[PDB]
């Protein structure tokens, strides 16, 4: 072709691969020599002499052809990141017409840097080993080379200038070996444009197909695009008698996948049926439970869920809820009922939050997501009330914040479960809190002693020094009335203060927060160890 | 219009490849503009993809202006970037009345960068839901926000300085990055009128509010009382505990001996004389900053930030633990009361101009902000041309219940 090639070199003092070609028999020999003379004809091969050491294996599977560039790869430079984040259905707008233009033909229509050919030296065997091998290299990007990908693009790339300033009101996406051509045209015009555009390509060599033709609805990311709206591709659960562990993670994969799609989706009891399991290909019967969820699933996936694309003249809505602790899900909208797109967030668990900063942290990644769909942030609804998220965040320790958003009254709504008293509560009962455990022994001692006069000792075994430190908050939690004072030493009660977490990955913190929430009033204070403090 | 200079990167330094983070519509639109507009200048060429190489760049909104500004964060190449061993810190400078910056980043396009370090320069204009292939260019001429350019462009820069320095040799000027603060004790006016007559010069090439003697360093106040009670000590005790991390002549002995015993939290507590005596000692104590802090060029300068809430924030700028250089609270600005975000942004930017001005260098930031909250955002309210580095942080509850203390104006800084 007349398009210029792209400076290719290989990577910081590497030498081209020199790697045997495998053997092969007459009937292999005989179809490659074949296909080779063909491509040498066509000008994508040069017949090449001695004056090459470099080499790659050429295989033969149905009779088709195959170069493993494996080695030539992991010696050529590295060329910018191809495209590898591609368009989300919610991000595409609607188009009267839609054609996708197989190029694929093309990558062997762009010219490969002349001076990097030699490298792409590959052989064609003896009969048997005997007289020397038919000896060839490409002259344009070869089938599974590492910079193909790359300079195809940007090739494409180039050559659609002038055609994409010519049509501004034709929008043409690059994908692999497609060219996805919508426009809102009326059909004929389209057609015609589609028409100018596959002669343009077919200037510079890029020639383009009826049979093979594509046509919409087109299969994308699990989705199938159509011109006006999108569905999701249906997905099936393979009905079966006999489920080993394989068979069982895939599943519940698939079924990860759908939750982001359809509501209701559970897998709690499919995961079950993993537990213990002593190889991939073992066989574990679906328990009562399993086997009923399975089914309630296979009915959800049965209902069509069809979609929308993103018009920007309208508002972008972004909806969440609270499915449980630390469970998100969202609906990306902007008219009522027509999403673009929907999504649920995988149980946040962490060492210690709470659902105000978790939620700030689904906003936050929903916003991460519109920014890269639509380059706008959407308007959030969401399931707290202004005077919660004010109260929360204005004295919180860390930065946070969430866009403009709007209350919406769907419960369940996320709350404080509790609020720290910021001044010790004359007339409560004032409980001086105390743990201590030998590191080494595990063995200690949990208590309190009251201004009251009311006092505790729990002796345990097997305990660490911050459990009994905590053991002892929980202690005076559990015997106090509905209002107490609690001072302890122990540095993770400062955290507790600063942080007031109403979710932890310590058991025994989690008791002390059912034991918070519950009290009317609570006033907790640190003081330093070993002090004259009693 | 000149012959370039050879600059190479430090030794065994490969250059940037950061990928482009995301941007809002407006912003793209922005750079396809400010980019096409450069390209047809000449001062940037579209790239292939043999090019490897990639630096963030994204768009601002400077102050006074609806027009975007193109960024990029040239942080990762300018770490790479050889040492050209710019200006000494003109100590003079963060002794200055008032001291006012200004924007000549525009001077270095007129100068053409060594073609053998384009390919380094390399950014790329993204494209909203990936449905475009990203815009690659990189630079011809020097780049703002790249530490080379204002180097090798100071040359030129001293020359075109030189009559207004003589003129005015009681003005001080410094240069940073694309900045260039200019320091006078002239009263508001006269200074303000010395700017511009420095502007219309500096003007004819092609170029277009600090109080250095205020940012006076702030002592803890312990707090007064007329009565104490149990838990009025225990948080007293514990805050003047962590504090003998930096002034060992603070005790508690006295006090933690009114501790003793198991009393109501709200009981009042007699305090003995020797109690009283351990609060005026340390309260003298707490009087200065700690002896003995002096900076270091060698090492790198420190800026910790505590959110108090409310609007509220404190920092230490420091460069070992507990012997702090300055310290400090930033109230939010006006219109940022619901952004945590902005606010900390504004104070990052500060901070970092105060380090520029006083040492003529940034701070490493230790933000108390989650990593994903902050680089959401960060370059929505960002306005100045260099970025300073940053790492994320759990503030330890006593750090900020510490620097809460420091003393406040009795009214306030007055004026009608
Ligand atoms: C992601 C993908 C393969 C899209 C092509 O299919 C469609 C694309 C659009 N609308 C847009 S904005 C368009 C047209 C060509 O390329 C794009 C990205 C609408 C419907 C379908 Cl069926």
């Amino acid at each position: 072709s007349p398009i210029e090639t792209v400076p290719v070199k290989l990577k910081p003092g590497m030498d081209g691969p020199k790697v045997k070609q495998w053997p092969l028999t007459e009937e292999k020999i005989k179809a490659l020599v074949e296909i080779c003379t063909e491509m040498e004809k066509e000008g994508k091969i040069s017949k090449i002499g001695p004056e090459n050491p470099y080499n790659t294996p050429v295989f033969a599977i149905k009779w088709r052809k195959l170069v493993d560039f494996r080695e030539l790869n992991k010696r050529t430079q590295d060329f910018w990141e191809v495209q590898l984040g591609i368009p989300h259905p919610a991000g595409i707008k609607k188009k009267k017409s839609v054609t996708v233009l197989d190029v694929g033909d093309a990558y062997f229509s762009v010219p490969l840097d002349e001076d990097f050919r030699k490298y792409t030296a590959f052989t064609i065997p003896s009969i048997n080993n005997e007289t020397p091998g038919i000896r060839y290299q490409y002259n344009v990007l070869p089938q599974g080379w590492k910079g193909s990908p790359a300079i195809f693009q940007s090739s494409m790339t180039k050559i659609l200038e002038p055609f994409r300033k010519q049509n501004p009101d034709i929008v043409i996406y690059q994908y692999m070996d497609d060219l996805y051509v919508g426009s809102d045209l009326e059909i004929g015009q389209h057609r015609t444009k589609i028409e100018e555009l596959r002669q343009h390509l077919l200037r510079w060599g890029l020639t383009t197909p009826k049979k093979h033709q594509k046509e919409p609805p087109f299969l994308w990311m699990g989705y199938e695009l159509h011109p006006d709206k999108w569905t999701v591709q249906p997905i099936v659960l393979p009905e079966k008698d006999s489920w080993t562990v394989n068979d069982i993670q895939k599943l519940v994969g698939k079924l990860n996948w759908a939750s982001q799609i359809y509501p209701g989706i559970k897998v709690r009891q499919l995961c079950k049926l993993l537990r213990g399991t002593k190889a991939l290909t073992e066989v574990i019967p679906l328990t009562e439970e399993a086997e009923l969820e399975l089914a309630e699933n296979r009915e959800i996936l049965k209902e069509p869920v069809h979609g929308v694309y993103y018009d920007p003249s309208k508002d972008l809505i972004a909806e969440i809820q609270k499915q449980g602790q630390g469970q998100w899900t969202y609906q990306i909208y902007q008219e009522p009922f027509k999403n673009l797109k929907t999504g649920k967030y995988a149980r946040m668990r962490g060492a210690h939050t709470n659902d105000v900063k978790q939620l700030t942290e689904a906003v936050q990644k929903i916003t991460t997501e519109s920014i890269v769909i639509w380059g706008k942030t959407p308007k959030f609804k969401l399931p707290i009330q202004k005077e919660t998220w004010e109260t929360w965040w204005t004295e919180y320790w860390q930065a946070t914040w969430i866009p403009e958003w709007e209350f919406v009254n769907t419960p369940p709504l996320v709350k404080l479960w509790y609020q720290l008293e910021k001044e010790p509560i004359v007339g409560a009962e004032t409980f001086y809190v105390d743990g201590a455990a030998n590191r080494e022994t595990k063995l200690g001692k949990a208590g309190y002693v009251t201004n009251r006069g009311r006092q505790k000792v729990v002796t345990l075994t097997d305990t660490t020094n911050q459990k009994t430190e905590l053991q002892a908050i929980y202690l005076a939690l559990q015997d106090s009335g509905l209002e107490v004072n609690i001072v302890t030493d122990s540095q993770y009660a400062l955290g507790i203060i600063q942080a007031q977490p109403d979710q932890s990955e310590s058991e025994l913190v989690n008791q002390i927060i059912e034991q918070l929430i519950k009290k009317e009033k609570v006033y907790l204070a640190w003081v330093p160890a070993h002090k004259g403090i009693g | 219009p000149i012959e370039t200079v050879p600059v190479k990167l430090k030794p065994g330094m490969d250059g940037p490849k950061v990928k482009q983070w995301p941007l809002t519509e407006e912003k793209i639109k922005a750079l396809v503009e400010i980019c096409t507009e450069m390209e047809k200048e000449g001062k940037i060429s579209k790239i292939g993809p043999e090019n490897p190489y990639n630096t963030p760049v994204f768009a601002i909104k400077k102050k006074d202006s609806t027009k975007w500004r193109k960024l990029v964060d040239f942080r990762e190449l300018n770490k790479r970037t050889q040492d050209f061993w710019g200006i000494p810190h003109p100590a003079g400078i963060k002794k200055k009345k008032s001291v006012t910056v200004l924007d000549v980043g525009d001077a270095y396009f007129s100068v053409p960068l060594d073609e053998d370090f384009r390919k380094y320069t390399a950014f790329t204009i993204p494209s909203i839901n990936n449905e475009t292939p990203g815009i690659r260019y990189q630079y011809n001429v020097l780049p703002q926000g790249w530490k080379g350019s204002p180097a090798i462009f100071q040359s030129s820069m001293t020359k075109i300085l030189e009559p207004f320095r003589k003129q005015n040799p009681d003005i001080v000027i410094y240069q940073y990055m694309d900045d260039l603060y200019v320091g006078s004790d002239l009263e508001i006016g006269q200074h303000r009128t010395k700017i511009e007559e420095l502007r219309q010069h500096l003007l004819r090439w092609g170029l277009t509010e600090l109080h250095p003697d205020k940012w006076t360093v702030q002592p803890i106040v312990l707090p007064e009382k007329d009565s104490w009670t149990v838990n009025d000590i225990q948080k007293l005790v514990g805050k003047l505990n962590w504090a003998s991390q930096i002034y060992p002549g603070i005790k508690v002995r006295q006090l933690c001996k009114l501790l003793r015993g198991t009393k109501a939290l709200t009981e009042v507590i007699p305090l003995t004389e020797e109690a009283e005596l351990e609060l005026a000692e340390n309260r003298e104590i707490l009087k200065e900053p700690v002896h003995g802090v002096y900076y270091d060029p060698s090492k790198d300068l420190i800026a910790e930030i505590q959110k108090q809430g409310q609007g509220q924030w404190t920092y230490q700028i420091y460069q070992e633990p507990f012997k702090n250089l300055k310290t400090g609270k930033y109230a939010r600005m006006r219109g940022a009361h619901t952004n945590d975000v902005k606010q900390l942004t504004e104070a990052v930017q500060k901070i970092t101009t105060e380090s520029i001005v006083i040492w003529g260098k940034t701070p490493k930031f230790k933000l108390p902000i989650q990593k994903e909250t902050w680089e959401t955002w960060w370059t929505e309210y960002w306005q100045a041309t260099w970025i300073p580095e940053w790492e994320f942080v759990n503030t330890p509850p006593l750090v900020k219940l510490w620097y809460q203390l420091e003393k406040e104006p009795i009214v306030g800084a007055e004026t009608f």
